[PDB]
């Protein structure tokens, strides 16, 4: 239904699906505690998965899954989404994380809220590997694609029918990857070198991802329903 | 299932 | 110096530092299943850290950095190990050549089942795939330094295996296309190991087994983040 | 710690 789709088509529809940047609600009189940091964050994640709902009717192959499939892999990949558009936000301020065009914090601010500094030095550390590889907004919106077809793809007759045709897709924006590598000179090798780089990170970014979620569903400063619904998928 | 009803906008 | 191999060499090089297949101790409960698993464990763990060793371009590393792979990629190394063996054995996973395990045996251990059903999608997912060895290797290695890096000598190494994957690859008869497919479904499943081996790690460090000393001491690597 | 002592041995 969309595996006709050149490399070139596949980007636009990716980058015309993309989410507008939101903005916090700090506010630097507010002398910042754990309970305001985690509620500028809370509340700033929560506004945002719903343009990741929408913005995921967009990305090629995912309307096509049933209602079941769509919801399970937006539970597995929502913070993972979240984590690369941060990380890709933040791609010209190093050592900041830019959540926000008015929220953007150093690692001593993430400091605020306990066993936060550990994955805080992690998105950095992929900020600044995104900025040494100078990586594309094209590549971008692939790799966010592929995060959410691919996080959650293994985890009857017709759940197997489904997992192909995900293949199938996730097949078809490695090609619009390498398409671009090749159209921006890169050799062959390099292009090669290069994938295999970029899908590195994703396994750092899952990584991230865990992590984030086990202390997330520890707690205090109330998440909001559609982010508790998110977060139960993990237990 | 909030998830389930924004994916029905 | 491991840049200066050949594609081949890399192979070889890798093939040739494979541990042994260690066997079981010789039905279950709880307890016992989590005995002979920690046991089996325990004495994989020695063998793999002389495999790191012979790893080209690990021992170019630090010790602190050598230690740091290693606890980052332990279980990583360990569940790639034990899909990779499961290979012929659709529905079971083998964890030794006399212990070979299904679901309902998974069912024994406390959240167990979630991560065995992965296990065996993992399994089935190098079947479907026909994972030869030599790219097995290549991605157990890749494991070992890419887990965790981010945690520039060892990215000049991923390159190197990756160069080594492609040249499998091709060798293999696989056009340019199939090639950069095949890659991307190898190092994607990369990812789930990651999420298997996080989710593994959680309940590990929340457990009735002695548990070596060496195996707490992985553990309480990964407890200082929890 | 018993890795160290394990990366340096025979
Ligand atoms: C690990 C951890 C400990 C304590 C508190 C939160 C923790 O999770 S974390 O890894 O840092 C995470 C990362 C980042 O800060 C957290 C976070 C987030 C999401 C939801 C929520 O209720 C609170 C925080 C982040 C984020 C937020 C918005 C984005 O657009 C993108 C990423
Ligand atoms: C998540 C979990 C819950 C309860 C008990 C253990 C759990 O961890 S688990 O994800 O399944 C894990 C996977 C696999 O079974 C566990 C395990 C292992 C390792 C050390 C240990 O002391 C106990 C278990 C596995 C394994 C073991 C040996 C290998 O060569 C390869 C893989």
């Amino acid at each position: 239904l969309a595996l006709s789709l050149t490399a070139d088509q596949m980007v636009s529809a990716l980058l015309d699906a993309e989410p507008p940047i939101l903005y916090s609600e700090y506010d630097p009189t507010r002398p910042f505690s754990e309970a305001s940091m985690m509620g500028l964050l809370t509340n700033l994640a929560d506004r945002e998965l719903v343009h990741m709902i929408n913005w995921a009717k967009r990305v090629p192959g995912f309307v096509d899954l049933t209602l079941h499939d769509q919801v399970h892999l937006l539970e597995c990949a929502w913070l993972e989404i979240l984590m690369i558009g941060l990380v890709w936000r933040s791609m010209e301020h190093p050592g900041k994380l830019l959540f926000a065009p008015n929220l953007l914090l150093d690692r001593n601010q993430g400091k605020c809220v306990e066993g936060m500094v550990e994955i805080f030095d992690m998105l950095l550390a992929t900020s600044s590997r995104f900025r040494m590889m100078n990586l594309q907004g094209e590549e971008f919106v692939c790799l966010k694609s592929i995060i959410l077809l691919n996080s959650g793809v293994y985890t009857t007759l017709k759940s197997l029918e489904e997992k192909d045709h995900i293949h199938r897709v996730l097949d078809k924006i490695t090609d619009t990857l390498i398409h671009l590598m090749a159209k921006a000179g890169l050799t062959l090798q390099q292009q090669h070198q290069r994938l295999a780089q970029l899908l590195l990170i994703l396994s750092h970014i899952r990584h991230m991802s865990n992590k984030g979620m086990e202390h997330l569903y520890s707690m205090v400063v109330p998440l909001s329903d559609l982010l508790l619904e998110m977060l139960d998928a993990h237990r | 299932k909030i998830l389930h009803r924004l994916l029905q906008d």
